[PDB]
């Protein structure tokens, strides 16, 4: 025996490494088979509209229309206020805000208070 | 012919430029070229003053 | 007068003149990267001069010569400092880069772009040369990024591999990094 | 100009394991039963300019010999003037 | 670069030559249109190493499944000048 | 040069050592500068005669601007805008002069530094009191007004300032 | 990647891939000539002992404890041809590769030069327009119905004919254009 | 995008993309130019912990 | 004042009875000469202002954006030349008019002694710009944005109009001269608060600020070019000019009130610069480049030192030139492939050489590499944060790495790589594009050689 | 090393601190004292401005060498004399600080066998 | 210690050249942790290009 390869999200599994691919059954075959069936519908498809020769400007493309149209308008029409996105948003949109609040005012606290007592040594300080 | 006719006019033509520049109006204003002040070594004379600076203090001299 | 203010401005300003003819007849014949090359040899030859007069006397200068904007107490002046580091490190980099162009003469004889390539060599070293010859922060600043961005150009030379991109990003973002710092 | 002159290849049967490492490579595979189907394919590597090499110490003493002489010819030479 | 520009001829004279050097093929009876599977009695696993020949040969590296399908001289030969783009 | 006032911009009398030849081996940079000068020099000093001969041909001047004292801004009513518009101006443009001030002592900070070489801490030490003394009186004046700045803010700093030290100095003689 | 893939990879074109890779992989850990010739053998020999299996299931538990073991051993930098995926040159070229119908939006006076060129390319444009035409018809009739189930295409059959969906294999830029 | 097959010929060979397939939602996080999930020889677990 | 806006009203009758094939040129050639005429406002003194009437003054603060807004009406028929040719000649006629009123509104409210009638032509910009966008915007959602863009500016308006006469009701005054020489602080009073909330939000929605950001990513990608170039380079600046304008009289409450603002647009600045990596549309992203751009010229003004106010001035000024430059370049990739999206044209260096050229300047100056004035402004600005609080330097690099990430990902994305196949009716670069570039681009680097002509009153 | 080895293996009150080094007054060991002799004044030695950190006891023989490498430039391998005495004060420096950090060491042992012995006449 | 840089260079060299001539012999083992650690450049370039970009970008979005 060897030492186990451990995929993670960022190093996945190797092709050749899945236990799936291994285990072949006639319903795969005829899964692999109609998802190749789709892929070279497709690839007819394109090839045909690519290789006119009247054809003039560019191929639209609606899987790429279907991927900006989710990403962009298809998002807030699709929310739904729930307890996950109330914290994130909350979370995410006002804790870095008085973070950044408390810090900021402190530091200047410190400093006028420094500059209150004249112990901050401003010499040659003239540029503001 | 080509080194003679490229020295001309990319090395005289440039440094006269330049030349005239920095003598007749970058140095007109002060402090625009300060140089170092060279080094003065006991034994050495001025040319603006002429004086002599004073030998050192004649160490013991062995090996 | 003191012909070392005009000769270390004078190396500089020399390095610059194909960049100049780069818009002309010549940028578009085969005998640019040899003008480039000479350029390079000659400005070079011309430098070697403030080295042997610091090697003699030990003399060390400042040309603040244009006046750029000031701001109330503080003034910007376009200023080069030609201390030991400047008139030494000038005719090595101008060597090497020398005996770089004429090697490239050769191994990128193929190139379709080879005049754009030395053009873009001729710009890294004078900015490298604005970096090292800088006198104050915002001209230092300057040739820092301009040598930044000239990596970035020279690095991604062959824009259609991906790679290539991925890479010169890679030294963009680090360099930022740095630039923070700055 | 470029490089039109017609080469020729040489004569596949020039190239024998004789005299090779894969010699004994194919010895070591014999005591096993197993032989090597592509070993006169590589033998061209040991075969012409190839067969000769140097060693590392060798390699950095490229010009060693040179050096020496010329090294001991101007030293002989100072010595003869200094003592004048 | 300074590459000549290989030809067809040239191709197949390197392709029958480490054909050639092949002692598991007796070279008198090789052919240019020689098929590997029956002609030669050879078995797969000898015609991938012979794939890794031409590669190790000719400096670039044949995907598998165009590999796989190779089994004549002349075919190989046909392929290396589709991918190199040879005129004659 | 008479272009510039040697006593705004002081400096040294700039000894300069003599060439002492040690040996008979002649050196390139007196060779080089020779035929520098020759080569360059020259031409450059001709061109320029010319030049000034040019000029000479066709004389005329400029003059600097003289300013009259105003009323500054605490001879000034409370209301009475014609009177705080005079002073403001003429407070900005002292501001402009004391801008030119400090320009004038960091010049000549930066020029000691730069001359003195390897002893400018101990050979500079003027130059650095003047700066120190130039800027504190600066800030004193101008630090803190911000942007928006007018001549009743400095007049309020300064009467804040000046009612502390008089606090204190009642404190102390009454300590 | 000329052919076209199959809907999947029988069990001996995935041990003929592992072979490939396990011998390309040693190659690269065995850098002289006879270390590797020897080597190769060995891992020849120890491929071919189980040539013979007829068992399925054995077959397949074999191959499988292959590639676990050579994901072991697998040299993290492998050699790599400078042209292939993974190589220093893979798309080093591809920057020169322009397209063919940029030369339609030339100048005239650009035109002027190379004229024996243009007319070729206006006779390979007249075979293009009349040989697209007959392909439309000929993949329409010889297409099975309810669409492809496998992305290769068929050859011509007839005398004026031409392989359907030629122009844009035929016309590539070059391998090195420039 | 890049532990897609560099072999197959794509419709865009640079993205590695076909012509109506469907687009992951992060298409332009995986680019080739960007974080990439290849396998690597070592696992993920262990190169982190080695590094740290 | 009246020799720039006498001929500027001029531009009307020539527009309309000129033929139907010389619009174009007279208009170009004279809005050419009227921005020559403008040129002669650079000649500023140290002294108060150049106040030429009771009712227009210049300074400045005002003459550089005055330059700017006369340079860029010619550009902006250049660029519209392209997409309004199969128009009717009344309808193109009515769009030149469009151009003209924003122009003229926005030439007397960058002069506007008094504060109700920069109020009054600082809402007049409104309309034309309306008009333009919901009536030759392209797509269906120009309406919505239409609606967007128009009420978020009420909604912060409204309230200002009140404070102003609210405030000529207690001083008894509204001039900018009077306002500045009889200023008195504000004590900090509910009142004054609600005071200072309606003089400043009303100029913090227009920039925008972080929060209220949301109209722009419409309002520029929905609009035609000429549209996007006002909108990006002059409209976003009148709300920078009325902040700096109405501080004076908001101190000392600015100390207090100026920390929600400040923390709002320096973690803004972060969160769009990042927004900007993940963007599948051109427009989408030079919005948000310029929305971070307005956020750190927001914390200049906001921290109110000599320094944040000469880099805020230049980083308008350059925000300005870099914006319209860009939303041009976009632009004529839209004009070829008809679809506004980053990934599907790729590999366009190879196709259009000098065009790649441009978008190279372009992204390098966005990114503000010195000595750009992009940079002297981004550094003046940091320079008077870090005199502020020395923390700010964090956010800053960050706000720069992130930036020139965006930048660089915006130039490969559609310059390098390999081109798109089945994209074939990409034609040559026009002279007309490349001098729209050339003009666009080279105004920044002569001005790069004097600063001083845009670095602001307190120079 | 030795004696980083014996410090930081041993005991830390045998060996110096080369921080607080010396700890002990100069004319403990013997009376006399002599004081160390200078050449070069304030003046000269700032005209030639070497450098802050090479102002040392060895100033004159470096002025000499920079006399040297002045006076004949061309030939750069002239004055060899005068960098050989210059290094030669630089190495008499060195042995100098060697016999101090000896001297303080021999010195720090000898108190510490002093309280020794008077702590077992005390326990005694 | 005058020599140390020396000695230094001349035990490298020698103890890489031996390291180096065993790569003739006829003997393969499969590499240790330290080699895969040295080779993949102590795996900075993996996880810090790949943990920090995700994590970024993913939020951005
Ligand atoms: C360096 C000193 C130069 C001084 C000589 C005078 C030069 C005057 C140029 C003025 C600016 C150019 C105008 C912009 C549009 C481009 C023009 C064009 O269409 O090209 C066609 C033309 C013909 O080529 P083609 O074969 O027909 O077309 C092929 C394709 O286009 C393929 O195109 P390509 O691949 O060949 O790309 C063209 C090329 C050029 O195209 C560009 O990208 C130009 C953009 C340059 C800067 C980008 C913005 C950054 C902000 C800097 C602003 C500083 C400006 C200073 C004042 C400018 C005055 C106008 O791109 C680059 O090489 C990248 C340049 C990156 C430089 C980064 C360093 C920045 C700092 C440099 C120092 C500046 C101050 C120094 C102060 C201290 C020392 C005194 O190409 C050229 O002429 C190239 C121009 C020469 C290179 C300029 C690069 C640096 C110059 C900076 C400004 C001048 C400095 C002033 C004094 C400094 C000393
Ligand atoms: C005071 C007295 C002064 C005298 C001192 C003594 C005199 C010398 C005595 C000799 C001492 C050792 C010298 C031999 C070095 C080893 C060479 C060797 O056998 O390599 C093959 C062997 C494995 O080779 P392979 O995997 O079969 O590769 C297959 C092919 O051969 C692949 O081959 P290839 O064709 O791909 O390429 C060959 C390449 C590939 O070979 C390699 O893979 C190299 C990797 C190991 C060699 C590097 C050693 C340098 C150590 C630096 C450590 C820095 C601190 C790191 C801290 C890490 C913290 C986790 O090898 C080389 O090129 C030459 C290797 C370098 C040797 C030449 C210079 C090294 C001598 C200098 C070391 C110290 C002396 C300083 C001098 C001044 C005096 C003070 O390497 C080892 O077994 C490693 C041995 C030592 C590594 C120590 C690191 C272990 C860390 C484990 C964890 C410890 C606990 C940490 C706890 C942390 C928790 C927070
Ligand atoms: C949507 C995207 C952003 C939009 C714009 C956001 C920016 C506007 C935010 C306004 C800034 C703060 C408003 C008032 C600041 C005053 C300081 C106060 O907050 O601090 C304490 C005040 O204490 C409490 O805060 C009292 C007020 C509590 C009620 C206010 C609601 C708090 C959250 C509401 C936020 C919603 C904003 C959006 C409305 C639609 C100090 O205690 P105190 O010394 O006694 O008061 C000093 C002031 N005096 C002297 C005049 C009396
Ligand atoms: C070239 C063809 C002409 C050849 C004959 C002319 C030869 C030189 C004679 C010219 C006369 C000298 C001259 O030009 O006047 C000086 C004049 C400055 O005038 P001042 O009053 O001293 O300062 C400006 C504020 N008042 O100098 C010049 O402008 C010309 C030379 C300037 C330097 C060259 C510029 C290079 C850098 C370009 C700008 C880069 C960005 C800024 C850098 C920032 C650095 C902090
Ligand atoms: C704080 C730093 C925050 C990091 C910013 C993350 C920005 C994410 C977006 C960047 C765009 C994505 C990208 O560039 O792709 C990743 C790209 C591709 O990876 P390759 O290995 O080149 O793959 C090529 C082979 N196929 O890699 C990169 O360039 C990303 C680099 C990210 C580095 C982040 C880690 C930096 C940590 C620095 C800490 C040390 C500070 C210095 C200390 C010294 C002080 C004296
Ligand atoms: C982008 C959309 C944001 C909309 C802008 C909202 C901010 C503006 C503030 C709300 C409206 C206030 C207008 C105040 C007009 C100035 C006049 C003034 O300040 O005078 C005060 C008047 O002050 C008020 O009356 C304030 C009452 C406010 C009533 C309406 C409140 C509207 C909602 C407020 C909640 C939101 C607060 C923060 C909004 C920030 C933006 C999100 C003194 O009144 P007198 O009685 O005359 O003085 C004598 C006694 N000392
Ligand atoms: C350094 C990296 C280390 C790599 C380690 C790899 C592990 C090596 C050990 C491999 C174990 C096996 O043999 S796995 C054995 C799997 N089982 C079988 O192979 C049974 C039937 N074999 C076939 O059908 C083949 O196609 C065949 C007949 C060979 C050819 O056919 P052709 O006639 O069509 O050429």
């Amino acid at each position: 025996s060897f030492p186990k390869y451990k995929p993670s999200r960022l190093a996945t599994l190797p092709a050749t490494l899945d236990p799936a691919e291994y285990d072949i059954s006639p319903e795969t075959r005829k899964a692999q088979a109609e998802r190749l069936a789709i892929r070279s519908r497709l690839k007819r498809e394109y090839l045909l509209q690519y290789n006119d020769p009247n054809r003039l400007g560019v191929i639209e493309d609606p899987a790429l229309i279907r991927w900006t149209y989710a990403r962009s308008a298809n998002i807030y029409p699709n929310f739904r206020p729930t307890p996950k996105t109330s914290l994130l948003g909350a979370l995410f949109g006002i804790g870095p805000l008085f973070f950044w609040y408390y810090v900021f005012k402190t530091d200047r606290d410190k400093k006028e208070k420094l500059i209150q007592e004249g112990k901050l040594d401003q010499t040659f300080n003239i540029s503001y | 012919y080509r080194h003679s006719i490229f020295a001309v006019t990319h090395v005289l033509i440039p440094v006269w430029i330049i030349h005239y520049y920095l003598k007749y109006h970058v140095t007109a204003k002060p402090y625009t070229v300060v140089e170092r002040k060279p080094r003065i070594f006991p034994g050495d004379t001025i040319l603006e003053t002429g004086e002599v600076i004073p030998l050192m203090k004649e160490f013991p001299d062995q090996h | 007068m003191n012909p070392f203010a005009s000769l270390t401005l004078t190396t500089l300003t020399i390095l610059t003149i194909p960049i100049m003819m780069s818009n002309s007849n010549i940028y578009k014949t085969n005998l640019y990267p040899n003008y480039v090359k000479t350029t390079v040899s000659y400005a070079f030859t011309l430098s070697l001069v403030p080295l042997l007069m610091f090697m003699h006397t030990g003399q060390e200068m400042i040309i603040s010569n244009w006046h750029w904007m000031t701001l109330q107490t503080v003034e910007l002046s376009l200023s080069f400092k030609m201390d030991y580091f400047s008139v030494m490190f000038i005719p090595v980099a101008l060597f090497v880069t020398w005996s770089i162009m004429e090697f490239s003469m050769w191994y990128m004889h193929s190139d379709p772009f080879i005049n754009r390539f030395f053009k873009y060599l001729l710009l890294f070293l004078i900015t490298m040369m604005i970096l090292v010859t800088a006198n104050n922060l915002f001209q230092l600043f300057i040739g820092w990024e301009g040598v930044g961005i000239m990596s970035f150009l020279l690095i991604g030379w062959w824009h259609g591999r991906t790679d290539a991109n991925t890479a010169a990003l890679q030294a963009i973002l680090y360099n930022r990094i740095g630039d923070i710092g700055f | 100009e470029h490089g039109h002159s017609k080469m020729e290849l040489p004569d596949y049967k020039q190239w024998k394991i004789e005299g090779t490492p894969l010699e004994t490579v194919q010895e070591k595979l014999a005591a096993r039963g197993l032989r090597d189907p592509w070993g006169r394919n590589e033998a061209w590597r040991y075969s012409g300019g190839f067969a000769n090499n140097v060693s590392f110490v060798g390699a950095l003493l490229k010009g060693f010999k040179w050096g020496f002489a010329a090294f001991v010819v101007a030293v002989g030479a100072e010595y003869y003037l200094e003592s004048q | 670069s300074d590459a000549p520009p290989l030809t067809l001829e040239a191709i197949k004279d390197r392709v029958l030559y480490v054909l050639k050097l092949y002692d598991k093929i007796d070279p008198e009876k090789l052919s240019v249109n020689s098929h590997f599977m029956k002609d030669l009695g050879l078995d797969s696993l000898d015609q991938v190493e012979i794939i890794m020949a031409m590669e190790d040969e000719f400096g670039f590296e044949i995907p598998d499944i165009d590999a796989e399908k190779l089994m004549c001289p002349q075919e190989i030969v046909d392929y290396i000048a589709d991918k190199k783009d040879v005129y004659e | 040069p008479d272009s510039w006032d040697k006593d705004v911009y002081p400096e040294p009398p700039r000894r300069t050592p003599a060439p002492a030849p040690q040996t008979s081996l002649p050196n390139p940079v007196t060779y080089l500068t020779k035929i520098f000068d020759l080569l360059v020099d020259r031409p450059v000093t001709l061109a320029r005669e010319f030049i000034e001969q040019q000029h000479a041909k066709n004389r005329y001047y400029y003059y600097h601007r003289e300013f009259r004292r105003v009323p500054d801004i605490t001879e000034c009513e409370e209301k009475d805008i014609l009177c705080m518009f005079e002073a403001e101006m003429q407070w900005r443009r002292d501001y402009k002069v004391d801008q030119e001030i400090v320009n004038i002592i960091q010049e000549r900070l930066k020029a000691c530094q730069q001359r003195e070489g390897e002893s400018y801490r101990q050979n500079c030490a003027k130059e650095l009191e003047q700066f120190t003394q130039v800027s504190k009186a600066f800030q004193d004046r101008y630090s803190d007004l911000g942007a928006h700045y007018s001549a009743r803010k400095c007049l309020a700093k300064q009467k804040q300032r000046m009612l502390a030290e008089r606090k204190a100095a009642k404190e102390a003689a009454a300590a | 990647a000329f052919s076209a893939p199959a809907a999947y990879l029988t069990h001996q074109q995935k041990v003929l891939r592992l072979y490939k890779r396990a011998l390309r992989h040693l190659e690269s850990w065995c850098v002289h000539r006879d270390k590797y010739r020897y080597f190769a053998c060995l891992m020849r020999a120890r491929f071919d002992e189980h040539k013979n299996e007829k068992d399925m299931v054995k077959a397949t538990q074999l191959l499988r404890q292959a590639e676990e073991e050579f994901w072991y051993g697998q040299h993290p930098q492998p050699y790599i041809f400078p042209e292939s995926p993974g190589g220093t040159s893979y798309e080093r070229y591809e920057c020169y590769k322009v397209p063919e119908w940029c030369l339609d939006d030339w100048h005239p006076s650009e035109k002027a030069m190379y004229p024996d060129y243009f007319a070729k390319r206006e006779q390979w444009k007249r075979l293009r327009r009349e040989s697209w035409e007959r392909e439309v018809k000929q993949l329409q009739e010889e297409t099975p119905p309810g669409g492809p189930r496998t992305e290769a295409l068929p050859p011509a059959r007839k005398e004026g004919d031409l392989p359907p969906l030629w122009w844009h294999i035929v016309t590539r830029p070059r391998e090195r254009p420039m | 995008q890049q532990e897609r097959d560099p072999w197959y010929d794509w419709d865009h060979p640079d993205l590695r993309l076909n012509w109506g397939e469907p687009i992951h939602w992060d298409l332009d996080m995986y680019i080739r130019n960007r974080v990439d999930t290849s396998p690597t020889p070592v696992s993920w677990n262990t190169m982190c912990k080695h590094l740290f | 004042m009246l020799k720039i806006i006498i001929p500027t009203t001029m531009l009307l009758p020539m527009t309309w009875m000129s033929k139907h094939n010389m619009i174009w040129i007279n208009a170009t050639v004279h809005s050419l000469l009227i921005s020559l005429i403008s040129l002669s406002l650079l000649n500023q003194l140290g002294e108060n202002s150049l106040n030429f009437s009771l009712t227009f003054f210049s300074d400045s603060l005002s003459a550089p954006l005055l330059v700017l807004t006369t340079w860029l009406l010619p550009l902006m028929l250049m660029a519209s030349q392209s997409h309004l040719s199969k128009e009717t000649t009344t309808r193109k006629k009515l769009y030149i008019t469009m151009l003209i009123l924003l122009q003229l509104f926005l030439i007397m409210t960058f002069t506007a002694t008094e504060l109700i009638l920069f109020y009054i032509l600082f809402e007049a910009t409104l309309v034309p710009t309306l008009i333009i966008i919901t009536r030759w915007g392209n797509q269906t959602e120009r309406l919505n944005a239409g609606l967007y863009f128009l009420f978020y500016t009420l909604a912060g308006s409204l309230p200002l109009l009140v404070a102003l006469v609210y405030i000529q009701n207690t001083t008894g005054s509204l001039n900018f001269l009077i306002i500045h020489y009889w200023s008195h602080p504000l004590s900090n009073s509910w009142s004054n608060i609600f005071m200072w909330l309606a003089c400043i939000m009303a100029f913090m929605v227009k920039m925008p600020l972080y929060g209220l950001h949301l109209w722009l990513p419409k309002a520029h990608v929905e609009a035609p070019i000429a549209g996007s170039m006002v909108l990006a380079a002059v409209l976003l600046k009148l709300g920078g000019y009325g902040m700096m304008r109405i501080t004076t009289i908001l101190n000392p409450l600015t100390n207090y009130m100026a920390y929600p603002f400040l923390m709002l647009s320096m973690w803004g600045m972060i969160m769009t610069s990042s927004i900007c990596l993940r963007q599948t549309d051109l427009k989408s992203l030079i919005a948000y480049s310029s929305v971070s751009h307005m956020a750190l010229v927001i914390v200049a003004i906001m921290i109110q030192t000599p320094w944040s106010f000469m880099g805020a001035t230049a980083l308008m000024i350059a925000h300005g030139l870099t914006s319209s430059m860009l939303f041009c370049l976009a632009n004529t990739n839209y004009e070829r492939v008809h679809s506004r999206t980053m990934i599907l044209a790729r590999g366009l260096q190879t196709l259009l050489p000098l065009m790649a050229t441009w978008w190279l300047v372009a992204s390098l100056t966005n990114l503000a590499l010195p000595p750009s004035i992009n940079l002297i402004g981004e550094l003046f600005i940091i320079t008077a944060s870090f005199s502020w609080s020395n923390i700010t330097i964090i956010l800053m690099g960050m706000n720069m790495m992130i930036t020139a990430l965006y930048s660089l990902y915006m130039l490969i994305t559609t310059q390098r790589g390999k081109y798109t196949h089945h994209i074939n009716n990409i034609k040559p670069s026009f002279t007309r594009e490349n001098a729209l570039m050339a003009l666009h681009i080279l105004p920044l680097l002569l001005l790069t050689l004097n600063p001083k002509m845009i670095l602001g009153p307190l120079y | 090393g030795a004696h980083l080895a014996r410090r930081y293996l041993g005991d830390a009150s045998k060996e110096p601190d080369p921080l607080r080094m010396p700890t002990f007054p100069p004319d403990y060991g013997f009376p006399e004292r002599k004081e160390r002799e200078m050449v070069a004044t304030q003046q000269e030695m700032n005209d030639a401005q070497l450098m802050l950190q090479q102002r040392d006891y060895c100033a004159h023989y470096l002025i000499q060498l920079l006399k040297c490498k002045r006076d004949s430039f061309p030939n750069f391998l002239a004055c060899k004399h005068e960098q050989h005495d210059w290094d030669y004060c630089e190495h008499l420096d060195y042995v100098k600080r060697m016999k101090e950090f000896e001297r303080e060491r021999r010195l720090l042992q000898r108190k510490k066998r002093r309280e020794q012995r008077e702590a077992e006449m005390a326990r005694g | 210690m005058k020599m140390t840089a020396l000695i230094v260079t001349i035990m490298g060299f020698m103890l890489a050249l031996e390291l180096n001539n065993t790569t003739y012999y006829l003997k393969f083992k499969y590499p240790s942790q330290t080699y895969k650690f040295s080779n993949m450049l102590g795996y900075y370039p993996s996880i810090m290009h790949r943990l920090p970009t995700y994590h970024n970008l993913s939020m951005s979005q």
